[PDB]
C-alpha cells in the first residue's frame, strides 16, 4: 500500500559497472587526436585508476 | 628500459648537434613522447630547414607524426633524407636468446 521509486535490477546487483569499465577501459585506448601528449597520458591514466 | 626525457635550450646550437648523434643510436622509443617531439622539432626549425631555406615547419601541439617523420616527406635531398629514415624507423628488435 506504499508507493516507492525503487531501482531497476542491473544496478542492485551491481552488474552495469561492468559495462561502464568496457565504456571506460576503451575511453583509455582511444589516442585523444589533437590533445597535446602530456594531458593526454594524464587523462588516460586517470581514467585507469577507476 | 626506463624512458628518458631531452633537457635542453633551445639557443645552444651546439647541444641540438649533439643530439642529432643521440636521436640516431638510441632508439626512439625510450625518449618520451612529449620531449622527443620537443627536441626532434628544435633541429628541424634551427638546423635542417634554415640550411635548405625552406620555410620553418608550423608544428601544433599532438599531432600524431613527429617532426622527422612530418620531415622525410617534405624535404627533397637525397643524404639528409635518408639519415631522417634511419631516424624515423630506429626501433628496439625484441629477440629471445638463451
Amino acid at each position: 500500500g506504499v508507493l516507492n521509486q525503487v531501482l531497476n535490477d542491473n544496478i542492485r546487483n551491481g552488474h552495469v559497472v561492468n559495462q561502464l569499465m568496457e565504456a571506460l577501459m576503451q575511453l583509455s585506448r582511444q589516442q585523444f587526436p589533437t590533445m597535446p601528449v602530456d594531458y593526454k597520458r594524464s587523462i588516460q591514466r586517470g581514467i585507469l585508476l577507476l | 628500459q626506463r624512458t628518458m626525457s631531452l633537457d635542453f635550450v633551445t639557443t645552444n646550437y651546439m647541444s641540438l648537434i649533439s643530439g642529432m648523434w643521440l636521436l640516431t643510436v638510441v632508439p626512439n622509443d625510450m625518449f618520451i613522447r612529449e620531449s622527443l617531439v620537443a627536441c626532434q622539432l628544435a633541429i628541424i626549425n634551427t638546423i635542417i630547414y634554415p640550411a635548405f631555406g625552406m620555410q620553418r615547419m608550423h608544428y601544433r601541439n599532438g599531432d600524431p607524426q613527429t617532426p622527422f617523420q612530418i620531415a622525410e616527406q617534405q624535404i627533397q635531398n637525397f643524404q639528409v633524407a635518408n639519415w631522417l629514415h634511419f631516424v624515423n624507423n630506429n626501433q628496439f628488435r625484441q629477440v629471445v636468446i638463451d
